[PDB]
């Protein structure tokens, strides 16, 4: 999972979102973007993975914000089974704010998974005045 | 400007207020009555801004 694209309907018309990782660090920004209709970094070869298809988007027009900051954790290479890693985040924009809580934790050694059981807190990360209407999401297989 | 300046714009016509803090930079023909706009300059379709 590379990133995550907001908006209401992502074709031009609308200002929307748009997260995700590479190389050592973020990128998030906010415009009005001619969405393809499948969304991924996917595609040059047939299994060791690459960022193909870099612009995701067809064209961007007038943009409003700019922004990089420090990555989060990274996996390397392709490991099937046994998955050690949990990400949690949760989204939420209130008075033109977007608030993305993050939390990370290691060492998953539930084989059957579905979502582990226990309790933990998250903390915040960043706030970002981007100031726009917000409908619908999905996330960036990459 | 002596002769008028048109930069600054304002919109007039939407169909829902704003939340606090949110801008909006749709440009889109505004339906006043129960009749479709395709997009058109006439009866009852209005520009916004
Ligand atoms: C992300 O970083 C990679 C590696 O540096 C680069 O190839 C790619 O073009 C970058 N993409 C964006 C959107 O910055
Ligand atoms: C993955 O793609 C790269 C270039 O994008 C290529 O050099 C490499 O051989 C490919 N790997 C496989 C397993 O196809
Ligand atoms: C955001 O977009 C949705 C879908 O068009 C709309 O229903 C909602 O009223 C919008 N929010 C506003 C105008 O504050």
């Amino acid at each position: 999972i590379r990133g995550w694209i907001f908006g209401t309907t992502l074709d031009s018309k609308t200002q929307s979102l748009l997260i995700v990782n590479n190389a050592t660090n973020v990128v998030i920004k906010v415009c009005e973007f001619q969405f393809c209709n499948d969304p991924f970094l996917d595609h040059k070869n047939n299994k060791s993975w690459m960022e193909s298809e870099f612009r995701v988007y067809s064209s961007a027009n007038n943009c409003t914000f700019e922004y990089v900051s420090q990555p989060f954790l990274m996996d390397l290479e392709g490991k099937q089974g046994n998955f050690k890693n949990l990400r949690e985040f949760v989204f939420k924009n209130i008075d033109g704010y977007f608030k993305i809580y993050s939390k990370h934790t290691p060492i998953i050694v539930r084989e059957p998974e579905d979502l582990p059981q226990g309790f933990s807190a998250l903390e915040p990360l960043v706030d970002l005045p981007i100031g726009i209407n917000i409908t619908r999401f999905q996330t960036l297989l990459a | 400007k002596v002769s008028g300046n048109y930069n600054y714009l304002y919109r007039l016509f939407r169909k829902s207020n704003l939340k606090p803090f949110e801008r909006d930079i749709s440009t889109e023909i505004y339906q006043a009555g129960n009749k479709p706009c395709n997009g058109v300059a006439g009866f009852n379709c209005y520009f916004p801004l």
